[PDB]
């Protein structure tokens, strides 16, 4: 769905984090890799040991990418079909995989902002990463 | 689970520090929150209708209390899961009826308030070690399924 609550606790969390994004994109990455091994499988090209500037690199498109998200949520559709065609015709992806990189994506943010994690907030995120995944894998459905 | 030493010290090292009267509480609050499918199996706890509702119910703190001591017990015998769990196993299976899946929920939302809770000191290295036990229990209780 996706109501105006919603919304705004997204829009705010996403203002609060600001100039941190390009690193939380960095981190969240770190940390799928790492508890879920299935999915390095998809970097083979990757250097992906811990600090790279490889992962650090993606993660600051992969926190673009959810910047530019945020500022469309009326037209997520349109706003991410090019990469709606990249994940799922070109990389193949598994979307199991969404689900667990989400998770860790909610997870650098309860880390560095504990205070604006509350319960009502963490509802909303977790919505939005589910909707997020749901137009990458759209072209599956 | 596996477990090296290393991922041992660090988990067992964090659980030192967690106010268990605490994380249950909010743990169990937050899978009714987020997902709220879950709030049907409880009925008998009264009202779940709104986040501060919930975040305020008596009966459910009592729970929260009781799941993560034995989320202790588990941390005790990570060897042997499997049996640690399984009279539990039985209950979420027949008694109750949930469909494993939410195991895992809980597990982690769980990563999420330790996550919320201790900042920094939740090290990715940290994180994988508890992803690892949590997916560890989760089987540990379905298996009355399998
Ligand atoms: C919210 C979820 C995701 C978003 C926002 C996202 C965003 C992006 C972006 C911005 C790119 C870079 C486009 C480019 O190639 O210049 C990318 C590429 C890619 N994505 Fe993701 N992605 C997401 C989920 C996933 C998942 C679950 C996986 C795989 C587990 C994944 C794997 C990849 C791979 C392998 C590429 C190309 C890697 C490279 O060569 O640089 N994405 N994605
Ligand atoms: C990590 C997963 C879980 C653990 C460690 C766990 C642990 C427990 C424990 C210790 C009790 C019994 C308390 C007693 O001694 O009286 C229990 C009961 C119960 N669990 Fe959980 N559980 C898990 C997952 C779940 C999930 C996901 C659900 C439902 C979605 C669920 C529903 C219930 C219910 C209804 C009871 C008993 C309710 C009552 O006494 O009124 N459990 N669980």
């Amino acid at each position: 769905v996706l109501s105006p609550a919603d919304k705004t606790n997204i829009k705010s969390t996403w203002d609060k984090i600001g100039g941190h994004a390009g690193d939380y994109g960095g981190e969240a990455l770190d940390r799928t890799f790492q508890s879920f091994p299935t999915t390095k499988t998809y970097f083979p090209h990757f250097d992906l040991s811990p600090g790279s500037a490889q992962v650090k690199a993606h993660g600051k498109k992969v926190a673009d990418a959810l910047t530019t998200a945020v500022a469309h949520l009326d037209d997520l559709p349109g706003a991410l079909s090019a990469l709606s065609d990249l994940h799922a015709y070109k990389l193949r992806v598994d979307p199991v995989n969404f689900k667990l990189l989400s998770h860790c994506l909610l997870v650098t943010l309860a880390c560095h902002h504990p205070t604006e994690f509350t319960p009502a907030v963490h509802a909303s995120l977790d919505k939005f990463f589910a909707a997020v995944s749901t137009v990458l894998t759209s072209k599956y459905r | 689970v596996h477990l090296t030493a290393e991922e041992k010290s660090l988990v067992s090292g964090l659980w030192g520090k967690v106010n268990v009267d605490e994380v249950g509480g909010e743990a169990l609050g937050r899978l009714l929150i987020v997902y709220p499918w879950t709030q049907r199996f409880f009925d008998s706890f009264g009202d779940l209708s709104t986040p501060d509702a919930v975040m305020s119910n008596a009966k459910v703190k009592a729970h929260g209390k009781k799941v993560l001591n034995s989320f202790s017990d588990g941390l005790k015998n990570l060897d042997n899961l499997k049996g640690t769990f399984a009279k539990l196993s039985e209950l979420h299976c027949d008694k109750l009826h949930v469909d494993p899946e939410n195991f895992k929920l809980l597990g982690n939302v769980l990563v999420c308030v330790l996550a919320h809770h201790f900042g920094k000191e939740f090290t990715p290295q940290v994180q994988a070690a508890y992803q690892k036990v949590v997916a560890g229990v989760a089987n540990a209780l379905a298996h009355k399924y399998h």
